[PDB]
């Protein structure tokens, strides 16, 4: 992104509100995913997302 | 989707559908004219490269 390289984050296309300001226009958060169907705090990459 | 309020145009004011960045024409102006330092647009500056 424009900030930078974001390492241990993935990228979400919906739009949630900004818990934590990455900068140029992108938020990072800690979710849990239970849309990936197995397991739900412990998905399948790092927990963080932009 | 229509703009017109009454007779007072904003056209200048308002956001620019024609455009990449959509920026109002004024705006578009003013970012136009401060450009001394600032490129005026940030298809490089993200990465400086
Ligand atoms: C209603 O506003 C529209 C623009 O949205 C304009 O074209 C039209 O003339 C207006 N009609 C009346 C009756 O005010």
């Amino acid at each position: 992104t424009r900030a930078g390289c974001l390492i241990g984050a993935e990228y979400v296309n919906n739009s949630y509100e900004c818990d934590i300001p990455i900068g140029a226009g992108i938020c990072a958060s800690y979710q849990t995913q239970t849309k990936s169907h197995g397991s739900a705090s412990s998905v399948a990459s790092q927990s963080i997302i932009a | 989707p229509i703009k017109y309020f009454g007779g007072f145009n904003f056209s200048q004011i308002l956001p620019d559908p024609s455009k990449p960045s959509k920026r109002s024409p004024i705006e578009d102006l003013l970012f136009n004219k401060v450009t001394l330092a600032d490129a005026g647009f940030i298809k490089q500056y993200g990465d400086c490269l």
